[PDB]
């Protein structure tokens, strides 16, 4: 949780979840981590519901 | 089949994470053509 | 990223913190990131390996 | 075992969902949580009464 932060000019950490105050107490099973590449203003539709 | 109760246990857990829809079972020729013993 | 949990026990949690294994005293606990009741004493009921 | 009941949400724990659930969010979902409780409790009592 520190080396993926804090270490470029400040993300577009905008999203609706999980806390992030919460990350430094929650146990999780496995993680699905998969990464994409969109283009402008696409990012509103990558949500939730 | 015997006549009894035994529960079985987890023995091992695989995340394997794919689609399985058919399953085969492999057997053994005992050489010594060959000869097979009894497997029900 | 989905931070969820299954019926295996969670392998990677965040809290790193600082580990204790201390005892001796009686205010309140915390396991495995959630909070709960209890004195954490002797087992005799051996559990199975999973 | 009404104790042990979901009641319709996403655990029986509270502490769970506080430690999982946002910190604003779940007032809804403990409030229910209480509020079948406190019904199942309350029939318990008009029962022994
Ligand atoms: C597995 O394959 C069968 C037959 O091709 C198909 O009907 C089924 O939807 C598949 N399941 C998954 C999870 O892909």
């Amino acid at each position: 949780y520190s080396v993926l932060y804090n270490l470029a000019p400040f993300f577009t950490f905008k999203c609706y979840g999980v806390s992030p105050t919460k990350l430094n107490d929650l146990c999780f099973t496995n993680v699905y981590a998969d990464s994409f590449v969109i283009r402008g203003d696409e990012v509103r539709q990558i949500a939730p519901g | 089949l015997p006549q009894g109760f035994s529960a079985l246990e987890p023995l091992v857990d695989l995340p394997i994470g794919i689609n399985i829809t058919r399953f085969q079972t492999l057997l053994a020729l005992h050489r010594s053509g060959w000869t097979a013993g009894a497997a029900a | 990223l989905s931070f969820e949990l299954l019926h295996a026990p969670a392998t990677v949690c965040g809290p790193k913190k600082s580990t204790n294994l201390v005892k001796n005293k009686c205010v309140n606990f915390n396991f495995n990131g959630l909070k709960g009741t209890g004195v954490l004493t002797e087992s005799n009921k051996k559990f199975l390996p999973f | 075992k009404q104790l042990s009941s979901k009641f319709g949400a996403i655990s029986s724990v509270l502490n769970d969902i506080f430690s999982r659930l946002d910190p604003p969010e779940a007032e809804v979902q403990i409030d229910r949580l209480i509020t079948g409780r406190l019904q199942s409790l309350q029939t318990y009592v008009t029962q022994q009464l």
